[PDB]
DNA sequence: GACTATGCACGTAAAACAG
DNA sequence: CTGTTTTACGTGCAT
DNA sequence: AGTCATTCATGACCTTGGT
DNA sequence: ACCAAGGTCATGAAT
């Protein structure tokens, strides 16, 4: 199901959202020296439960390691978060070094884009402050890891906008990431949302 | 380069914040609708859907591409739901064939279904017409959107879980609350409890639940009769007839307890889920944030928040009247010098030079001059000689009337009563 | 009751008739489009989605195609649509999408949830004159809107896209010209402009194409370089077929070794005709509102005559609209003369209706004459039109003669159609291949 | 996958088009004293091929009989034909008596329907939107899209086939000749040729 | 949001046919 | 193990 | 055109837990 | 086989 490979030199194994993205990546692989993801909340069930998950297990299949540059592309979809959230938790509570090393991290998709001239052809990563640098012409807005050849504007350059994870985590953070994601016991979560 | 790095103490806090604030698209204490609703009810409106049945793919499509980023069958799937009269009180959209069985009945894709907006349904969208409810931009920034329809019908307590009721109890109360703002004991007199489309035990319980924001009980519509040849026959006609139809037959497979003692039915009814139910955990979003409410808060926030809705109705309409009566009051006064102006405009030069040049003859205004300069040669019939005259006091009466609704705290309510009473008829839910 | 009965000698004849007449929704010799196309290209139009404007989603565009002009189910509709996105399947893509069109390889495109697209420039061509009563137009199925029965089409999409082999707008117009000024034409001289069909993705079978062009059927051939790899070895690899089964067919050859930067070049000759690495033209569609087989000369044939009725309609209306304009003008001018009397006449006249009638006097003006006068709107009582309108009488009158000329002149007519088709050969101008 | 049953008294086993129809029938069974169909061209492959077809096989499963009132509802879709065509051929070249008896036949869906008064109900219906349609401005008309849309469903359902068709009636021989000229698919040349009355 | 079967033709590139 | 008829595989637009 | 898996709470209803 | 902590299943709206 992945998108082939080559040499274990710099590793490189990107995870995309939904067969559409992972399709747009696989055919657009302007940078594969891919694997669709349709992800359980690690800390949410039995370890046996978790191995029974095609999603978890798949990720364990590709690249061996086992419980003893792997980048993840989401979108912008607040829905696109929750899918960053689990991945990272599923790379934490399991495959600790993977991140602890920091070889495997999380991608920064694009946002607003400008384009003018009908038939005369002619991007940005924060449609907030960064957007102001860019009437007469025309603007845009990014819907998701959908839409986007282009695709390898985030693709071709070695992660022109990539994010390195876990950097100096440390302890007492495990405390928090099992306050939020995991899904403690209700009371904690309703409660972390006193800064929202 | 490799861009920066960041804590997963960092990344998994800020991400999951985004996703939690998107847990604030829950049913507003006011509209009594969850956005992927509000959007769907308004896409239907905008498009004008009285009229004939519209397909789906088109109605969804349009919902799912001018007012809702997400994918399609989140959009429509939901839609359908609003077709199911055995899930709501007043279905906010009427489809036809095949809505869905009380049993496991997969409804048909957008390929087949066809539906359109419902009467009751209008209620809630019955005054977006003017600058009623407060209104925002699209996601594509293409059209613009309402942030919670203004809603006559208190869909919130008539449909975080909120138990069905009946427009009838709901208006009847709603009235009481108005003229008597400040006990839940007297207020349960109008709504003894929540009505389900498909008898409930737990009086004491509902009673406390209405302020507490609890657990009730639910019993099935099955009676008793005597079958031919001298035998027993006791069978049945927001639960699910899917797992209930099988739970009986399951009881019968082991015989460990239906036109086949009556105490046995009492034991099966509280075991086979044939009369389980229910729960009432009233909870939604108020003040643009998540809170739990009760029977009194709901009517509460809705009465005040509807109050701002009726007042806006005044704000504009009055605005539109004033604007009208000043064009009139203008247009009349014209008649006097109809001959001079019809001569003034000829000589005037270009169109622009003409309205200015209407400095003389009168002290008329731009908006005044406009209509005069666009008065279109037909209407040089002075039919308006006496008529317009009558208008000055016509549009002027409505001007006083609406402005009255703005100053009068007591008269305001009387409007909201007349109207709500009105739906209780037009619509008028039967009891249950 | 049990209603009547009937022969299965009876029922299975009449049913399968229905279904066979629905086998007559095949690509018209003219528009060069199959209905579930024509519908899709016009839904896009009606909705204003030209190359110009911004990308429209899908579900909405399909939705709208699939519910005002196409009974059938959704992904028959769009699925098709996509196709028109694939520039490596057609010559001039009639719709430009973005963001997973489809790989040369097994690449499932994404549902209507994701894709977004809009009408293409070239694409306009074919819809570039529905504007007026060009092509002949019918009702909806729901009887809601109405539909075109085959877009009028500048670009001969039929021979540029029952199977019909791609070509190039350039060969196709170049010929198309020849045919006009020289109707009766051997296929031998006409192949001079189109040596054969162009595929977006070199063909062998000269003799064969040559006979195929009149025969309406036949078989041609299709061919897919060499270099020396470092260290002294061989390196001969590749960059309407399918790169899906070809990419594997090589590797399959290599698994059995029974015959690629990897020692004779004759081996590649043997693999090219075995592994399908370098593996027809059966021209056939619908003419006269019925199914026939055509050739290289019939196609241009029916399209030249059937385009000819298209250019003549363009005249029919536009001229019609001019006349209508010049008579309102010719009216409105004449008004100026008695602007003072009429501006007095209309005042006293009573009701609106009584006013236009009452314009029996002052002039012998007509209803349509009277109308505009009575709706002339008080701004325009600026007599700016005093001299101007005067000029109009000969302006709109010139266009009136011009268009009517296109209607009488058999030779001048063609010259229009040449200028235009030449025009797309530029604007569009497909490179050779 | 069917829609249950009861007593073998009058048989009764309707076949609908697509899970949507067969859904609209199953829940609307105002008349079941059902089975979705997603059908090969019988005479088009090996008899072994045919038994390998979930479609053919299913039909053979429900109601035994084997190669040694079963009504079929289609639509109006010209596409809805081809799906009558195979069914009947698959009830012919196999299960000859089934039809030969004539217990199992083919249904006549509705066409145009009139309805007026917004909120005052008042509807109609008709089975030929040609001549029969003329018997029916002021109000509003309609047109039937397919066995889709349509409670109502049992306007064709509840009454014992108020518009049903009895099949095969006095077939006879020399007709097998023709039904293997058209449907089966013959060898190209025959089919292009039966379409000289079209 | 990608799985899964079929008609409809027309190619021809792969199984099975005999001793 | 040869050459033969038979069999399956693919492709757009529909269910 | 229905198939298939999960988040995200929150319950009442069915699994093992031990000997 | 007792009663108890544990494990499941269903539900809209999103992927
Ligand atoms: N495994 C199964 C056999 C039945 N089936 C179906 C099915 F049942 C329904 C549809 C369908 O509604 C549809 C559309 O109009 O929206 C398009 N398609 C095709 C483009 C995919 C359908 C298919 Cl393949 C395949
Ligand atoms: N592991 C699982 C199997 C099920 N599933 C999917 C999936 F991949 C995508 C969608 C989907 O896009 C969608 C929509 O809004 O258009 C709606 N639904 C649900 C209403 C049916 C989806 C489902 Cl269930 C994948």
């Amino acid at each position: 199901t992945p998108a082939q490979s080559k040499n274990p030199a710099k590793n490189e194994l990107y995870l995309v959202e939904g067969d559409s993205a992972g399709g747009s990546a696989k055919q657009g692989r302007d940078r594969k020296f891919i694997l669709p993801l349709r992800v359980i909340n690690t800390a949410k069930a039995k370890m046996a439960d978790i191995l029974k998950n095609e999603e978890i297990n798949t990720m364990i299949y590709t690249i061996g390691a086992g419980v003893g540059k792997i980048i993840i592309m989401t979108d912008a979809d607040t829905d696109g978060a929750h899918i960053q959230t689990l991945l990272l938790t599923f790379f934490y509570r399991y495959m600790r070094p993977l991140v602890e090393a920091g070889h495997v991290y999380i991608a920064l998709p694009p946002l607003y884009k400008m384009s003018k001239g009908k038939g005369k052809k002619e991007a940005y990563a924060w449609t907030d402050g960064e957007l102001e640098e860019l009437k007469g012409a025309t603007l845009q807005r990014y819907k998701g890891l959908g839409e986007m050849d282009q695709l390898w504007e985030t693709t071709m350059n070695p992660e022109t906008r990539t994010l390195i994870r876990v950097t100096i985590e440390d302890l007492a953070r495990a405390e928090r990431r099992v306050n939020v994601l995991m899904g403690d016991k209700v009371e904690p979560r309703r409660k972390w949302i006193e800064d929202n | 380069q490799n861009m920066s790095l960041e804590d997963i103490m960092g990344e998994r806090f800020g991400r999951y914040s985004k996703y939690i604030i998107q847990d604030r698209a829950l049913p507003d204490i006011r509209d009594g609708l969850k956005p992927v609703q509000r959007r769907i009810l308004y896409s239907m409106n905008k498009d004008s859907n009285d009229k004939s049945y519209r397909k789906s793919a088109k109605s969804v499509g349009n919902i799912m591409g001018n007012f809702h980023p997400h994918g399609d069958s989140s959009i429509y799937d939901a839609m359908v739901r609003m077709s199911q009269n055995w899930k709501n009180r007043e279905i906010l959209v009427e489809m036809h064939g095949n809505n869905g069985s009380m049993d496991g009945d997969p409804p048909a894709a957008m390929r087949y279904t066809e539906a359109r907006l419902s009467e009751i349904a209008g209620y809630l969208l019955q005054d977006i017409e003017k600058k009623t409810v407060p209104f925002a931009w699209n996601f594509d920034d293409t059209e613009k959107e309402p942030t919670v329809l203004p809603a006559a019908f208190p869909n919130l307590l008539v449909n975080t879980d909120i138990p069905p009721h009946n427009l009838a109890e709901v208006i009847d109360a709603a009235v009481y609350m108005i003229d008597h703002p400040t006990k839940i004991d007297k207020l349960m007199e109008f709504l003894p409890g929540p009505d389900f489309p498909t008898i409930i035990q737990g009086r004491d319980e509902i009673k406390k639940a209405y302020e507490t924001g609890g657990r009730v009980v639910v019993r099935s519509k099955t009676e008793i009769e005597k079958l031919k040849g001298g035998k027993e026959q006791i069978v049945i006609t927001e639960i699910n007839k899917a797992n209930l139809v099988k739970k009986i037959d399951d009881v019968r497979v082991n015989n460990k307890v239906i036109e086949l003692t009556e105490l046995v039915l009492n034991y099966l009814f509280k075991y086979t889920d044939l009369q389980i139910n229910y729960n009432f955990n009233m909870v939604a979003i108020d003040n643009f944030t998540p809170r739990q409410v009760g029977i009194v808060p709901i009517l509460s926030s809705y009465i005040a928040h509807r109050r701002e809705v009726i007042l806006a109705r005044s704000r504009f309409d009055k605005e539109k009247a004033e604007k009208r009566l000043h064009i009139v009051e203008g247009l009349i006064r014209v008649i006097s010098i109809l001959d001079e102006v019809i001569a003034l405009i000829r000589a005037s030069e270009n169109k622009a030079d003409a309205k200015e040049n209407l400095k003389v003859s009168y002290d008329f205004t731009e908006e005044q001059a406009e209509a005069i300069v666009t008065l279109q040669l037909y209407r040089l019939t002075n039919t308006d000689v006496v008529v317009l005259q009558e208008e000055e006091a016509e549009l002027r009466e409505k001007i006083a009337m609406l402005a009255a609704i703005i100053g009068d705290e007591r008269t305001m309510y009387n409007l909201m009563k007349k109207e709500l009473r009105e739906v209780k008829k037009k619509f008028a839910t039967p009891r249950l």
